[PDB]
Parts: C-alpha cells; structure tokens; sequence
C-alpha cells in the first residue's frame, strides 16, 4: 500500500506500506527515508492530529492517502 | 419546504446543502457566516439560495480542508479570522512609497508596520489563505490579510500589540526550511562552543539593532565569571531582523533594508516605519515624511541576505 | 539548580529551579519577586527567544546560564 507524506512546504515522499503499520512504524520509515527523527515528527490526517500508538486502518487511511507531517524541533 | 445552499471553509470546496427553513443554520451547519455576517441564529430566506455559507468544519472531509486551507488545528480560527474581519474591512489601505500601508486606526500601527516590512521581504506562506491574502495586500486589498494575522496571533481587533511577537507568529507560517543560521561562542577557558538555529529561530534577534555586532562580536555573560563573545559564524537566509528593547539609534542610508520605531513606554506606544531606497522614508500610517538620516527609539531592524560564511578563527585556551 | 536573570535596568537576579521546569514556571517565579506579570513577561537566552511550551532543558539551559528579561511592546 503506497501513501504520501507532505510537510506545510508541499515537500512530498512516498512511502511503501500497510494498513497494519502503527503510527511510530510509517514515522520509522519516514526516519529510514529522509532522516527525520521520529520524535521530532508530528503527522496530521483529516484535520486531527495522529498518537504514535494507533495504527492507519484506524484513522481510515486508504492507498494513496496523504498525511501532513509538521515537525516540532525540541528546544 | 427546502433551499439549496453552499457550504465551505476553504472558499475552494462548495459543499452542497438542502437547509431547512424551518429551522436556523446554527442547528444544521453549527455556527455559519455569510460574507462574514454570523448568521448562525436567523433562519433561511429565499433570497439566500445558492450563495456561499462559511462554517466550522464539523466532519472529516471539512476539518481536512480547513487544515489543508489554514495550516492549522485549531477549528475555532474562523470565529476569531471573520470577527476581526468585519473591522479590517473598514480600514484603508492607501499606496505610500510603493507599498501599502494602514490608516491609524484601532491601534493598527504593529499591523501596519508587519505588512509593510513584509511587502519589502522576500518571502513565501505556507498557508494557501495566507499567500492569498498576502498576494492580495501586495495588490492593495489587505483587509483579509489584517484579519488573518489578527487570527492567528490570537489577538483582536483594537488590542495594542508587538511587531517582533506578530512577525514571529507569521514566519511561523512562513518558507523558512531553508533559513539556516550557526553561532559560536567562545570563553576564557572554556573553550569554543558552537550552535545552529532554523526556521523563524534562524532568521530573528532579540539584543542588537546592528547586524554587524552580530558579525563582529557580542559580550554575553558566562559562567566563568568572564565575558563570552557571541559571533554568526553562518546565516543561510533571505533576510535578517535584528530586534532590541526600543533605543536612540542612528540608522543609515546603505546600512540596512528597513526598520520599525516605536516611540512611547511599555504601558502604551506608537509605531513608524523606515524604509530605505533613494533617501529614507518614513511611513506613518497614511502619512509619508522623507528623510536624510534617524535618530530615534527603534525597536527592530531589517536587513538582506544570500549567503554569508566568517572571517573569524578560535584560539583554543 | 541557581540561573541568572538580567532585567531592563541591568539588574541581575538569581533563580532556583530544575532542568524540568518549563518556561511557564520560570516566567511564574519572576512574578512573585519582582512582581511581573508573566502575560507581558518575555525571556530570551543569547538573544533567542523562548516560549511557554518547552522547557529549560530542551533549550538546553544549563547550570548558573543567563537569560535576559524583557515585556512586550503595546503599540
Ligand atoms: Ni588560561
């Protein structure tokens, strides 16, 4: 299953995964492509913010479905 | 009996609603604006079909769209964006020294000097309404402009405000992914210690009008007792603003881009703009005053920028 | 933990705390001494800004560090 993921730029990736993937596991693909820590990531679909704890098929996340990621730098 | 009406919150998306006339909108959409008119407790007349209805979004695909619209979370923006734009739509937006500014009026002075130090920046919003707007205050259209940057600095109209809180509120907002500024500091024994700094951090200081002290150096206290000397080692950006507490300074024809006064106490002041081509000009609201050199209590400082790498070498103490 | 804050008018003070306080807190035990409120209360660590949301760790404030105090302008 193939998603995008787009920062407030419109910088965009793509990422190869599945709807049992948690949310910590696309943020460690997302690690994994571009070198993003995850603990700096925040993701955002359908105009709320997502918890590392659920997965895709929750929020109801379909294929080529995109997800906002903002990051929050810490300090 | 049934009327087809719109509603969105992008002004994109019109998304298609058979209202009940029998009832308000305020029980059917939540709360509604027509432009910019809260019509949330009237009912539905005839003469309202087909036009466009803004709301909250109140499901999935409207909350998405409001966030893709806004860039933000927050879903009570547009309560706070039409409040203040039934006021900004009343003020003037005349062209002084080809840039538009603010007739004085409910103490949009920090408004009027953000936007026009913002018409002289090189600069690109990230929020598709705000580089709207934006476009459209460059135009000379800036009411929705006001109202956004009234929205999202959680600050209503009339309030009295700081130009340096509301320009970092905004570059929040703003392309700045790129903007990449590195320091150093450096002690009597403990040695050099380096650190780097992105986005709106990179691109904004609070200590020194000059931008050359930064380059040059800066007493900072450290722990050893000593004075630390603070220096900018890089600044990958477009442009640099340098702010301090307001003080007398001498600004310069070719020294710098534009700059911010602000003259009074911290209980209530007023603000003026300087911006600099030919001669400097002064921009006060509606009011322009031409000008050799000033002498004033400036608060914040502008300056360009491509691409800047140091003289300065460490000597490890 | 001891941390300096120097004032508008050049004088220094001295703070107690820990590297888990946010700067809600610090900003709150500047009101009880000098009697500010922390809503026009603003604090900068060479010459970057801090806010409310973090704290002095993540900016990385260490033992006996400098902040200066300054409020914000109403114009
Ligand atoms: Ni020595």
């Amino acid at each position: 299953m193939q998603i995008f993921v787009k920062t407030l730029t419109g910088k965009t990736i793509t990422l190869e995964v599945e709807p049992s993937d948690t949310i910590e596991n696309v943020k460690a693909k997302i690690q994994d492509k571009e070198g993003i820590p995850p603990d700096q990531q925040r993701l955002i679909f359908a105009g709320k913010q997502l918890e590392d704890g659920r997965t895709l098929s929750d929020y109801n996340i379909q294929k080529e479905s995109t997800l906002h990621l903002v990051l929050r730098l810490r300090g | 009996k049934t009327i087809k009406v719109f509603t969105t919150v992008d002004n994109t998306n019109l998304h298609t609603q058979l209202v009940d006339m029998s009832m308000t909108y305020g029980q059917q959409f939540g709360p509604t604006y027509l432009d910019g008119a809260d019509v949330t407790k009237i009912k539905p007349h005839v003469n309202h079909e087909g036009k466009t209805f803004f709301v909250l979004p109140s499901d999935d695909t409207l909350r998405s769209e409001a966030f893709e619209y806004y860039h933000t979370l927050d879903e009570s923006f547009l309560g706070r964006y039409m409040s203040a734009l039934n006021h900004t739509k009343k003020w003037k937006f005349p062209q002084v020294g080809g840039l538009t500014s603010i007739k004085w009026a409910d103490n949009n002075c920090y408004l009027s000097s953000v936007l026009l130090a913002l018409q002289q920046l090189e600069v690109k919003f990230n929020a598709p309404a705000l580089q709207e707007a934006y476009y459209r205050a460059r135009a000379g259209d800036a009411a929705n402009f006001c109202a956004l940057i009234l929205a999202y600095s959680n600050k209503t109209v009339g309030e009295l405000g700081d130009v340096r809180e509301t320009m970092t509120h905004l570059l929040q907002h703003a392309n700045l992914e790129s903007a990449k500024r590195v320091l150093n500091v450096v002690c009597k024994h403990c040695g050099q210690k380096t650190t780097t700094l992105t986005g709106v951090e990179a691109v904004m200081y609070m200590g020194t009008l000059s931008y050359d002290n930064l380059k040059t150096g800066v007493s900072i206290p450290c722990v050893c007792g000593r004075d630390a000397t603070q220096y900018l080692v890089q600044q990958e950006s477009s442009f640099v603003m340098m702010s301090a507490p307001p003080a007398e300074y001498k600004l310069q024809q070719g020294t710098f881009l534009c700059a911010n006064e602000y003259t009074g106490n911290y209980q209530c002041g007023h603000y003026t703009h300087i911006t600099a081509k030919e001669t400097l000009y002064r921009i006060d609201g509606a009011h322009l005053t031409k000008m050799s050199e000033y002498k004033g209590p400036v608060t914040d400082v502008f300056y360009k920028e491509t691409s800047y790498t140091t003289t300065i070498k460490p000597l490890e103490h």
